[PDB]
């Protein structure tokens, strides 16, 4: 009953009791252990639930003490906006140590294990995503360069989702729906969001009524296209 | 904020 | 603008970005601050949150994973319950430290401090909750003396709440809902259970017949009351 | 398990 068993199985404890923290370690501690073979769909989908339950407590608490110090750099109330930008900035913090981790993590083992178009679809989006989640914080040479390494991953992404995967895989339609949200938020370019969004909606659609969770996601392309077309 | 996954 | 106005004016950022953590700290900080003056109520109650949601997110771990333990000792799956255990303990661990910070807090600085018979009551109970959380979980020697302790608590804090509180008060009908519900999960004796919450329910409504949050709790008096009588 | 406050 080996280690990579127990790790993914304390993983999974972790997930039930919610602490997320360590649902990210026991799956790097797995991550780490392979040598030529790489992750299952199960323990690749385990990691990722974790970093994006570590990540998402921070994004939620960050917007919302941005909400308040907007509120209140807007009433002129300068003390309070001292205090509230001194909490984000400790929150900025995590956020920047997270991302560093599975950025990190994706370089050096994941990434170069990508045997097949799913996988490689699967880290190259996610390398995507924690590129975009500095951006949504940061500001100015850093936040250049935080779109730039986004976008150059979503494109990798996508040129291989394109070619290999059918348009209804989930990854692929995920892809698309980040990759516009990208556009319209972090790029605020509503066109190219737009386009990039209908297109992929479109080419499932068209599979669908000929070829025959891939509905969840379609469901989010439609909800974001409505949404931005107001 | 819009959707993701 | 003084470090115990920050220190508040933190506590309550933390608590709307969930830091909770963090929340307990920045109240630690006020109440180690303070002289022969005693905390507000606004103070008092933001420390009480902050603690109880340190401690509840670890009881709710504590109940899934040990209901998890339980069904598969049940299918005499010893390897499972092992890693469970050990899982188990590093909650437990939390746990302790967790109550040790707010019991040692209140026999310090925060009973010695109060000086009315609302404040009296409500760090009593209080002292009474974290001894009973410890019981939850412990087993032998351990949990006689814990049980001992909140027994003890509950006594010194219903006798003044009894004789200086209305019947209706938020912290007089609280302490008696948490008492009962001591007697009903940590010395499983359903029969002072029900006689001590439905003696509390009964003079609430009384004086509320004649002399005129007391209301959520009632409702939560009598929730438990016919959860138990099944 | 039962209510407390």
């Amino acid at each position: 009953p080996t280690a990579r068993e127990e790790n993914v199985y304390m993983a999974k404890l972790a997930e039930q009791a919610e602490r997320y923290e360590e649902m990210v370690e026991f799956m790097e501690k797995v991550s780490n252990s392979l040598g030529s073979e790489e992750l299952t769909v199960e323990e690749r989908n385990l990691l990722s639930v974790a970093y994006k339950n570590v990540i998402g407590a921070r994004r939620a608490s960050w917007r919302i003490i941005s909400s308040i110090e907007q509120k209140e750099e807007s009433r002129g109330n300068e003390e309070h906006v001292n205090s509230i930008r001194e909490y984000r900035s400790k929150i900025e913090n995590e956020l920047s140590k997270i991302c560093d981790g599975i950025l990190k993590l994706l370089d050096a083992k994941l990434i170069p294990s990508a045997a097949s178009g799913d996988s490689k679809v699967f880290y190259l989006k996610m390398k995507g995503d924690y590129h975009r989640y500095l951006a949504e914080f940061k500001t100015g040479a850093e936040r250049k360069e935080a779109a730039e390494s986004t976008l150059t991953a979503y494109k990798a992404a996508q040129d291989i989702a394109t070619t290999e995967l059918a348009p209804t895989h989930p990854i692929r339609l995920g892809l698309a729906l980040n990759f516009s949200v990208f556009y319209y938020e972090i790029l605020n370019s509503p066109d190219r969001a737009c386009n990039l969004a209908k297109q992929a909606f479109d080419e499932a659609i068209a599979e669908l009524d000929t070829l025959g969770d891939s509905t969840l996601i379609m469901q989010l392309l439609r909800d974001n296209l409505t949404l931005w077309t107001s | 904020q819009s959707y993701t996954v």
